[PDB]
RNA sequence: UAUAUAUAUAUAUAUAUA
RNA sequence: AUAUAUAUAUAUAUAUA
């Protein structure tokens, strides 16, 4: 689609990982997701593998990293 | 050895709200109340005698309990929507008084009062020395009434007249109707306890006492299908998958997990290997017959428009995709993907059969490809076929109140496979004189392998149009045909696993499965209709009681909340004031019709015997005697607003234009303010004569506000100071201005004893298909509409 | 499709500015006027080439 | 006079990418 | 006495008492 009266545009965030827009906007994006597709099916194992991919989101919006220095971790 | 170094995230809420699927919303909770609708309460009050001197005894009145009555003629219209909402959260369902029946500690026999609030009134009155005799002995013979033979009983009360309006209301208007036998089996639905595959049967037998609460089972008063698509793609798209849920799986594919342990251990022994009489094709499975089987019927029970799925260079795909538009009506099929498929049958099957020109057929053309080769086609048996999938049409006629779509009777039948089977053999007997002859090669295996079936065609016909017509009788609500947003695919390489994998083995839905989706097709409708009559009745208070500040877009916000399955911050303002001006134009149910109407007839009496509020000051500039009371002694009081002219102290604030009480305020013309202000009680007699009264006006016109005003009452009375100047000098207290007040009702206890009634027992019951206990007769003889059986081929 | 029921009014302390800034450019405008007038026939009077 | 149908094997390593 | 996540293509290799 590149003519004359075209414009591409290239963006490249400065890191992807830690930005502002990814901490609480991105999960609770996703857990909504899957709140409208527990409604989606009827069986007790479709829904049960949903809680769980979930519950993974649930568990990362806090997280906490493990690196040690020195002797102190 | 650890060390936390946290930050701050920044906390995000979203709006959302929950929603529950059709399967699990729960009834509503049956109200009964626990103690009566009080709002007047008996206070004991000093009386006041003409002179003004405080006599030996006092009296008794009526009095508020938690007068909170706001200021300005606004905020009380407010308080009084309040209080309808108040009222009908307390209105009980089913009112028994043998649960809220208090002793009387002192009576002629030990008998019983109706509530805790009305012993204590009639011990309060025993032990006052000061009452009368005439009044204690009439609290000896209140005893209760009880007459078992009809089971009603009469427990007395003391209640004010506006109370026992409340009350006695309660009592004669109660959800409550007789249950017995022969009232069950009214309630499962006339196509189930009239069909002869289910036998229906019930142990205990309910006595001449237990009662049952019925919902009320009338349509939809919004018409939600009408310009409203947005809400009934999700009312739908919720009872599509409730639909699917109750739809049974096939004979073929379901068995439990022992049985394939239980079929291994004989399989070397007993070799039945081929019995299953089906030639093998690339992409057939079970898991796609058990499928396409339930998204045909819960399409059609809740009125989803499917969309077909397919490739064109399956040329069986297509050839199953014939017997698809013959069975279920093509108003169905979105018009966008029905007619590309109804134009690749016609391009690859049909016209080279008879070697005419494949027809050009330009997009958006009025006539579907079916409806313009009847016309071109010169065959008859081929012609009669497209004529009956151009005319297959629902058929909306109303059954047991319920609007619902049968199907055409010879799709019940069968008789359309052998008139589509009778069509697929002359157009197999045909040359395909274009075409070579390996592509009529690819077809006549094709279509040969779809004829060899008609046995087992013309029963899936059947078992189709039988487990739709058996599960349609379990809905309540009025299924219209409008083609919805969103779509459903059906893969047409899923047709052909159901058309050539099904056999000899009925599968009719089980009658514990049918009583469950009745049970939550009515607890649907019944908190439907419970939920438009309890948005209607404020949307009609709002316009009656004079709300014009009042947004409603909140009295339908949680209309929409407690149907549990629309998300409301996806729903604008947009689709929620044109909902407005359809509840508004509703009549409001009778219960809350005639509850309104007492409370708007005496919504005036409330309003005037409280404290802490009076309806506005009169100014006269001249001096006037001010009136003798018994509770008040000598007050500036003034019972009607008579003879001079009004200013709506609610318009003033309202506009705010004071150019009218500013120049009226100056040339001290005789004023009446009207609206509703706080008042203060100034009980000393030396400020009367130093005239206080007068002297709290003059903020009016130096600060344009009149919300800080506090009219004067006074009270002069014996235990007032100073009081030995209305006793020595013959004069009678003249004020300025007085007070637009009401004078309290006096609490005489014979007149306001009530005998109210009720009922000694009830067993109320939730459910009533808990009772019958159903079964279904073996689906080896399982009969249809028609006398004959279904699942009859060999 | 973004309104909603909630009106706004200009409100007389910008509404009193809107008025006193169209007056003073206003009487602005035509002072300016009567001073290039004056100068240019008071050039013509005095024979000012 | 007649020459069949149908689109995503798995695992580890390696590089390019995110 | 021994640390290297996930996905996407692509290539190489491998299956056996
Ligand atoms: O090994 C990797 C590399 C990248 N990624 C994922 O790809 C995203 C984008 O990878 P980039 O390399 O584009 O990230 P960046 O924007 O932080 O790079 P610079 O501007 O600082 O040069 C990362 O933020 C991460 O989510 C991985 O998950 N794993």
């Amino acid at each position: 689609f590149l003519s004359n009266n075209s414009m591409v545009l290239y963006t490249d965030v400065s890191q992807w990982d830690s930005s502002q827009h990814n901490t609480q906007p991105f999960r609770k994006g996703i857990i909504m997701g899957l709140d409208m597709l527990a409604n989606m099916t009827n069986d007790a194992r479709v829904i049960q593998t949903l809680n769980l991919y979930k519950q993974t989101q649930i568990n990362l919006m806090d997280s906490y990293v493990q690196i040690p220095d020195g002797n102190v971790i | 050895q650890y060390e936390i170094l946290q930050k701050t995230i920044p906390t995000f809420e979203p709006k959302e709200s929950i929603l529950k699927k059709l399967e699990d919303i729960k009834p509503e909770q049956v109200k009964k109340q626990t103690k009566l609708f009080r709002i007047f309460e008996p206070r004991q009050l000093p009386v006041y005698r003409a002179n003004g001197e405080k006599e030996l005894r006092n009296r008794w009145y009526w009095k508020l309990k938690r007068d909170t009555l706001p200021d300005g003629d606004y905020d009380v219209r407010e308080y009084f929507l309040n209080l309808y909402d108040q009222v009908l959260t307390e209105m009980p369902d089913y009112l028994l008084l043998k649960d809220m029946a208090v002793e009387n500690k002192n009576s002629r026999d030990a008998g019983k009062v109706v509530d805790s609030e009305t012993a204590a009134i009639c011990d309060a009155i025993f032990q006052d020395e000061e009452t009368e005799g005439v009044v204690r002995r009439f609290i000896a013979e209140m005893r209760q009434r009880v007459q078992a033979d009809r089971n009603v009983v009469n427990y007395p009360s003391i209640l004010h007249p506006i109370d026992h309006a409340f009350n006695e209301y309660f009592l004669q208007h109660q959800l409550v109707e007789p249950l017995n036998n022969d009232i069950i089996f009214n309630y499962i639905p006339e196509r189930i306890r009239n069909d002869v595959n289910y036998i229906l049967n019930m142990d205990r037998n309910l006595p001449s006492t237990a009662r049952y609460i019925r919902p009320n089972l009338l349509q939809d008063r919004l018409n939600l299908h009408d310009n409203f698509e947005s809400l009934w793609d999700t009312i739908t798209t919720s009872n599509y998958i409730l639909a699917r849920s109750v739809v049974p799986d096939l004979k073929e594919l379901v068995s439990t997990e022992a049985q394939i342990q239980k079929m291994s251990q004989d399989l070397q022994l007993e070799a039945l290997t081929i019995q299953s009489e089906t030639q093998f094709l690339t992409g057939i499975n079970s898991q796609a017959a058990n499928d396409c089987f339930k998204t045909l019927i819960a399409a059609m029970l809740s009125q989803r428009t499917m969309s077909l799925d397919f490739v064109t260079t399956n040329y069986m795909s297509l050839i199953s995709g014939m017997w698809l538009l013959t069975v279920v009506p093509n108003d169905m099929f979105i018009r966008e993907s029905l007619v590309a498929c109804q134009l690749a049958i016609i391009n690859t099957i049909i016209y080279p059969a008879f070697g005419m020109q494949r027809m050009h057929y330009r997009n958006g053309d009025p006539q579907t490809p079916f409806q313009i080769a009847e016309q071109q086609i010169q065959n008859f048996q081929v012609a009669n076929w497209l004529h009956f999938v151009n005319n297959n049409q629902f058929r909306q006629v109303v059954i047991d109140g319920v609007l619902n779509q049968v199907l055409n009777d010879n799709i019940r039948n069968g008789h359309v496979v052998n008139q589509l089977m009778e069509a697929l053999m002359q157009l197999s007997r045909q040359q395909f004189p274009t075409m070579p002859v390996d592509y009529k090669r690819s077809i006549q295996r094709g279509i040969l392998l779809l004829s060899n079936r008609l046995g087992q065609l013309v029963d899936l016909t059947r078992l189709l149009a039988y487990n739709y017509e058996t599960l349609m009788a379990c809905i309540t609500m009025n299924m219209q045909h409008v083609q919805t947003l969103t779509t459903e695919k059906l893969q047409l390489t899923s047709v052909t696993s159901l058309c050539m994998l099904i056999g000899n083995a009925t599968v009719i839905p089980s009658p514990q499965t049918l009583f469950h989706y009745y049970n939550v097709n009515v607890n649907f409708h019944s908190n439907y209709n419970e939920r438009i009559n309890d948005a209607v009745a404020i949307i009609t208070a709002a316009n009656r009681l004079n709300l014009y500040q009042k947004k409603m877009k909140s009295i339908v916000e949680d209309f929409l909340k407690r149907l549990q399955i629309f998300d409301i911050s996806r729903v604008p303002d947009d689709q929620m004031y044109r909902l407005r001006d359809r509840l508004r134009l509703l009549p409001v149910e009778i219960r809350r019709l005639d509850i309104f109407n007492l409370i708007l007839m005496n919504m005036e009496q409330i309003e005037r015997a409280s404290d802490k509020i009076a309806q506005g000051v009169i100014i006269a500039y001249r001096d006037m005697q001010l009136e003798r009371d018994e509770m008040y002694g000598y007050v500036n009081i003034a019972r009607n607003l008579d003879g001079f002219q009004q200013i709506n102290l609610e318009e003033l604030m309202r506009t705010g234009d004071y150019a009218q009480i500013t120049n009226m305020l100056l040339n001290n013309q005789p004023v009446a303010l009207v609206g509703a202000l706080p008042f203060i009680t100034d009980s000393s007699v030396i400020s009367l004569v130093a005239k206080l009264d007068a002297t709290v006006f003059a903020q009016i016109v130096k600060l344009r506000k009149v919300d800080t005003l506090k009219p004067i009452l006074y009270k002069i009375n014996s235990d007032s100071n100073d009081f030995y100047l209305v006793a020595n000098y013959d004069w009678v207290p003249t004020s300025t201005t007085k007070v637009y007040k009401q004078i309290p009702q006096q609490f005489d206890f014979r007149a306001s004893m009530h005998m109210l009634t009720s009922n000694l027992t009830f067993t109320v019951y939730s459910d009533l298909l808990a009772f019958v206990s159903a079964d279904t007769v073996e689906p080896i003889n399982a009969v249809a509409f028609d006398n004959m059986r279904i699942m009859n081929e060999l």
